[PDB]
RNA sequence: CCAAAGAAGGUGUUAGCCCAUUGAGCCAUAAACCUGAGCGCCUCAUGAAUAAGCGAGUAGCACUGUUUGGGAAUGCAGUGUCAAGUUGGCAGGUAUUUGUCUGCCAAAGUUAAAUACAGAGUAGGAAGACCGAUAGCGAACAAGUAGCGUGAGCGA
RNA sequence: AGACCUGAGUGUGGCAGGACUACCCGCCGAACUUAAGCAUAUUACUCAGCGGAGGAAAAGAAAACAACCGUGAUUCUCUCAGUGAGCGGCGAGCGAAGAGGGAACGAACUCGUUGCCGAAUCGGGUCUUACAAGGCCUUGAGUUGUGGCACAAAUAUCAU
């Protein structure tokens, strides 16, 4: 259908015709807010894939994160203890920034419920990701057994507990057998196993 | 094809207990092997649309001098794999050689 | 119990058994296994000779499963086999089948001589446990 | 975890005349520079404080749980262990003592006690009766306030006929697939006065083995 | 002094005990008697919840995996479609009848598969199916006379009816046949073991020689 | 004298029979819960008797940093660079290039139970070889009270 | 004139903020201490800090183990195992996984994509005892795609 063109066209982003898009698309983003609401997703095939549906009760934000590695907010740079911990520019968040970009958003509109992002545009200086949230008051949402389950309040603030996609991914929850024993299904999950002392009543 | 019987010792070139084998059975995953005609044909409109690369020039150019050992070593640097560069190289090849005609 | 350790015994004795000189401290020789080259040098030395080095080849991801093979010597073999077949047992006639790798055993190793000819079912057999078992009436037949 | 220990009570040091104890921090209060966190401070933690994961619980060989029992079951039927152990069986028939399984049948208290009189077991219960009386100690101000003897242990072949033995107090009741080592030899005793019900009686070979079997 | 001990490694260097300052990392089993008194009660009231069904469902026999466990057999997670489909049943509909389907489990050899399609064939035997409807009985439905005589399975692996998992039968006494009285059983093991672990080092030696053939 | 009730509280000394308890059973019920998926009516739903694809700034790779028992790199993060899908891709715990085999099909989502409650709460219960008023929670009592400190807090 | 794209104002109907935080999820994150010194290491992917839920949470239906006669979502337990794995000034120390016996288990489903259809979809009025999974109406939303059918537990479906 007209979704493998769309899904083709995409893959191509170095591409002359595509590098023009996204640098008019980049410089606008540039002179807009931080968080923006979209009529559309700029990527339709990208978001249906994702979960979005164009009915009442789903909503897209563009949303805009700075990109670089994370600075310590130690004050003037200076840290104490160990030698080890001293750096102050070359670490890294060990969170990625489409859930940060994913939490910006859930924080800022409390009143929707946060499902999933893609990527739309870079920028030197910034990174631009697309937020689907729904509305759990909607009607539409309350009757739909497709998205049912984002009204229960288990799933509030879900991209606070890392539980979207983008959460999974920096918890290492793409991975399964002996390439993730040690962070399943948490890492702290597994510490308990591996550092509770058990006393057996007979032993 | 039927698979090949186990001898019954434990050593050997067919080692193992003995039993009735049955071939292997058909899977929905054995179609990812299959060519698909229509998901090429996509790529060959979309590609026809779009141009080429900045990798897919410079990699032209370097098989338009005959210098096709450096384009390997380019494209593996780009892509990070060795299998992947050969791919790329050889589209290129290919891509050279329909514009003659 | 408490009642019967050194310190009910050592109730009005002040020291305890540790001595006014040296006294009852902390740490005085570290902590655990420290000093193990220095200080502790020669209880490390004779008594755990060995102990600090490399040797070898590394197996990472070891499997102990693919790895079993415990063994049975030929003069064990009456552990496996019935006592009502071990006396009817004798060479030249009917013999008792010995199933080794439903028994936990893997290899026919071949230590003294057999108490009982029997056919014995291995994975693997010493070429000296194959010899003998077959001098007495018996016979290896391999399994897998 | 916390009982000793809820307060800052940091020591004072050597310049003042004072022993190198930490102590309540504040003032207004008589416990402020008070001593604190010491076994020996009043308030402050016990010295190695109890915990849960004590072992509290044993591992008994098997083999040696079953030899317990064969032995008890063995000094019960010698008539000068059971005296030596504090039972009164002066009067009753003979040891083991074996009575038939009518006693099952029994609904009313009034019959269970007639039949205890009959085989003579009624004096080891009346030993149980005179002895009843408020534990000695701080026991009593824990639920276990009163004390008594044992008295005789009717063993019957399964879980019933015991509706009419329940209330008589002095009398336990046992089962013969079950037998517990601690009834058959209280307080480590060899020596329980055991009525045996016949059902429950020619089960013991089946139950126990033989020698040979 | 130390003296001759064993070089201790008892670890329990991390905060492992609860004490002021420390939460723990502890773990007792005092409630070990209570959850297993707990976990009867309800297998009991499950029982006479989903009466007269079977509280447990008819699983498969398997072959344990490893050369160390693979002449043990044990119960499976689920019968394969194609089990299934040799004791003619719709694996949609045998879920509905308290049998448990694996759809990932394959069935390389015919004894495996053998013997778990008579597991089912049994279980459809003594299968009693009740009615939707008891005043209009449909084909292979149950009579109202089983229905008031069906009894529950209440089995722990749930396999009365199918009994348990079946092992092969052992190898009746025999005499020593002619040529095992000669036949050096280690030569023949050690040769076979030999060609597979040699098999890279003679076949590099014989495509040598062909280099110097030509 | 009672006991299918000996059960441990109260009562002016130590109580089976002074009192209360200790059992069958009886009565009353918003909804929800369980019961031929309990059983009728109206309404509305509903079962049975030919080729193509499958998730892209994603996976990889490089550098840096961190984490891991994971060691020529176990996961992750930042930036750069960035695929394949014409037997394709990923995993197979010593790096590379080949060619054979085995398993599986990432980059979208929901899901009960078995598990935790290591200084939580609500409504109830069962206990203890524990402490016994300098003990046991700080607090058996108008206790986080009186009192102290600008305050964070401290605290009988 | 008007449209529709983008963006505003107001009316109408709703939701968020705070508390709790033992356990649980995400981030951030020390040092005392041990190494008889100390910097890698250790304490510890712990305390403190910042966020977020629930009666549990998280995880969960194989881009999984294995290398067998093969197993078959997740979680947990014994064991694997203080390990002839491994990591480590190869020092002090650290340190799992598959298999096996078990607990639990009616355990499986949804979208996107591809084909065939195509507004059959959703809200809002109104009526039926009814803010019906119903009928009728509705440009309001939606063709920049809502729904339906079939995708290995499958082999037609759609009218009668
Ligand atoms: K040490
Ligand atoms: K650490
Ligand atoms: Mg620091
Ligand atoms: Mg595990
Ligand atoms: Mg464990
Ligand atoms: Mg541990
Ligand atoms: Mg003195
Ligand atoms: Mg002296
Ligand atoms: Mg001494
Ligand atoms: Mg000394
Ligand atoms: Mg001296
Ligand atoms: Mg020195
Ligand atoms: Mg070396
Ligand atoms: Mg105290
Ligand atoms: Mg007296
Ligand atoms: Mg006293
Ligand atoms: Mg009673
Ligand atoms: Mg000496
Ligand atoms: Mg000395
Ligand atoms: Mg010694
Ligand atoms: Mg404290
Ligand atoms: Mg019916
Ligand atoms: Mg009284
Ligand atoms: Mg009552
Ligand atoms: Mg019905
Ligand atoms: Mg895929
Ligand atoms: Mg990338
Ligand atoms: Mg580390
Ligand atoms: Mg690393
Ligand atoms: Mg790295
Ligand atoms: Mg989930
Ligand atoms: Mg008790
Ligand atoms: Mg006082
Ligand atoms: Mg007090
Ligand atoms: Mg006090
Ligand atoms: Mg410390
Ligand atoms: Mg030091
Ligand atoms: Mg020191
Ligand atoms: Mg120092
Ligand atoms: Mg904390
Ligand atoms: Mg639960
Ligand atoms: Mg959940
Ligand atoms: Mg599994
Ligand atoms: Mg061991
Ligand atoms: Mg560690
Ligand atoms: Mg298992
Ligand atoms: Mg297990
Ligand atoms: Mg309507
Ligand atoms: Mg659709
Ligand atoms: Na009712």
């Amino acid at each position: 259908g007209a979704f493998m063109y769309l899904n083709e066209l995409w893959k191509k982003k170095s591409s002359d015709v595509m590098r023009f898009i996204q640098r008019i698309r980049s410089w606008e983003f540039r002179h807009q807010h931080t968080v923006v609401r979209l009529r559309r997703p700029t990527r339709p095939e990208k978001a249906r894939m994702l979960g979005y549906k164009t009915k009442q009760g789903f909503c897209v934000f563009r949303v805009r994160v700075r990109r670089g590695g994370r600075k310590r907010p130690v004050h003037k740079g200076i840290t104490y203890g160990k030698p080890k911990t001293s750096g102050v520019l070359g670490m890294k968040l060990n969170k990625n920034n489409q859930a940060v970009a994913e939490q910006r958003l859930g924080k800022r509109f409390g009143n929707l419920r946060v499902l999933n992002s893609y990527w739309v545009n870079m920028d030197s200086t910034f990174k631009w990701y697309e937020v689907i949230a729904v509305d759990p008051m909607c009607k539409t949402i309350r009757r739909d057994p497709r998205i049912n389950w984002i009204v229960n309040s288990v799933h509030k603030h879900r991209e606070q507990r890392g539980l979207t996609s983008a959460g999974r991914k920096h918890r290492g929850l793409r991975h399964k057998g002996h390439k993730a024993s040690k962070l399943r299904p948490s890492y702290r999950a597994a510490w308990r196993r591996n550092n509770r002392i058990v006393f057996l009543r007979k032993r | 094809s039927a698979p090949t019987p186990r001898t019954g010792i434990i050593a050997g070139f067919n080692k193992g207990h003995v039993t009735t084998r049955r071939p292997r059975q058909p899977s929905p995953n054995d179609r990812f092997a299959v060519p698909h005609k229509h998901l090429r044909a996509v790529k060959a409109i979309i590609a026809d649309l779009v141009g080429l690369s900045p990798l897919e020039k410079r990699v032209q150019e370097f098989l338009r001098v005959g210098k096709e050992k450096r384009a390997l070593k380019y494209c593996k640097k780009r892509l990070g794999d060795f299998t992947a560069a050969k791919k790329k190289r050889s589209k290129m090849e290919e891509a050279l050689r329909h514009a003659t005609k | 119990p408490t009642r019967f350790k050194k310190c009910r015994h050592q109730r009005g004795s002040t020291f305890c058994g540790y001595g006014r000189v040296g006294k009852h401290r902390k740490h005085e020789s570290g902590r655990g296994n420290a000093g193990g080259m220095h200080h502790h040098r020669i209880n490390f030395d004779k008594y755990h000779p060995g102990y600090f080095g490399k040797l070898g080849m590394d197996h990472y991801h070891r499997k102990k499963n693919p790895m079993w093979k415990p063994t049975i010597n030929l003069n064990n073999l009456s552990r496996l086999i019935a006592a009502e077949e071990a006396a009817k047992a004798a060479k030249g006639g009917t013999l008792p089948v010995v199933d080794l790798q439903s028994s936990g055993y893997a290899k026919l190793l071949g230590n003294g001589h057999i108490q009982v000819p029997c056919i014995v079912k291995a994975r693997y057999v010493s070429k000296l446990a194959d010899k003998k078992i077959r001098k007495a009436g018996g016979a290896v037949v391999l399994q897998a | 975890r916390l009982s000793g220990m809820n307060h800052s009570a940091h020591s004072w040091g050597t310049g003042r005349a004072v022993a190198r104890i930490p102590r309540i921090s504040g003032g207004g209060t008589s416990t402020s520079g008070a001593g604190a966190f010491g076994n020996m401070c009043r308030g402050g933690r016990m010295f190695a404080p109890t915990k849960i994961f004590r072992r509290w619980h044993r591992k008994i060989n098997l083999h040696q749980k079953r030899f317990a029992v064969v032995s008890a079951l063995a000094a019960s039927s010698v008539p000068s262990l059971v005296m030596s152990r504090g039972h009164q069986i002066g009067n009753v028939p003979e040891v083991p003592l074996v009575v038939e399984d009518s006693i099952q049948g029994y609904e009313k208290t009034k019959e269970a006690m007639a039949f205890l009189k009959a085989i003579a077991a009624i004096d080891d219960v009346n030993r149980v009766n005179d002895s009843r009386e408020i534990r000695a100690g701080r026991g009593k101000m824990r639920n276990r306030r009163y004390v008594a003897r044992r008295g005789p242990m009717l063993v019957m072949p399964n879980n019933k006929g015991t509706r009419a033995f329940r209330n008589i107090f002095g009398l336990d009741l046992a089962n013969v697939s079950a037998l517990n080592l601690l009834h058959l030899a209280p307080g480590g005793h060899v020596g329980r006065f055991v009525i045996w019900t016949q059902s429950a009686f020619e089960q013991l070979d089946k139950i126990f083995g033989t020698f040979t079997e | 002094p130390k003296g001759n001990n064993a070089i201790p490694h008892v670890h329990q260097k991390k905060h492992w005990n609860p004490c002021s300052s420390q939460k723990g990392n502890v773990k007792v089993f005092l409630n070990q008697p209570a959850q297993k008194h707990r976990r009867r009660r309800l297998r009991l009231l499950k029982a006479k919840k989903v009466f007269p069904r079977p509280l447990k469902a008819l699983r498969p026999q398997v072959n344990c995996p490893t050369v160390r466990h693979n002449m043990k057999r044990r119960l499976g997670r689920g019968f394969s479609p194609a089990e299934l489909k040799a004791a003619g049943l719709n694996p949609q509909y045998a879920a509905t009848i308290g049998i448990r389907v694996d759809s990932r489990r394959k069935n390389k050899s015919e004894e495996g598969m053998n013997v778990n399609v008579q597991r089912l064939k049994t279980y459809m035997s003594k299968l009693v199916l009740f009615p939707m409807n008891h005043k209009k009985v449909q084909k292979g439905e149950a009579s109202e006379e089983e229905v008031k005589a069906a009894t529950q399975d209440r089995s722990r692996f749930g396999d009365a009816a199918v009994g348990a998992v079946v092992y092969p039968s052992a190898e009746a006494p025999r005499a020593v046949s002619a040529e095992e009285k000669s036949m050096c059983v280690y030569a023949f093991l050690k040769k076979n073991h030999s060609a597979v672990r040699f098999f890279g080092t003679r076949s590099s030696r014989a495509a040598r020689k062909e280099a110097a053939k030509e």
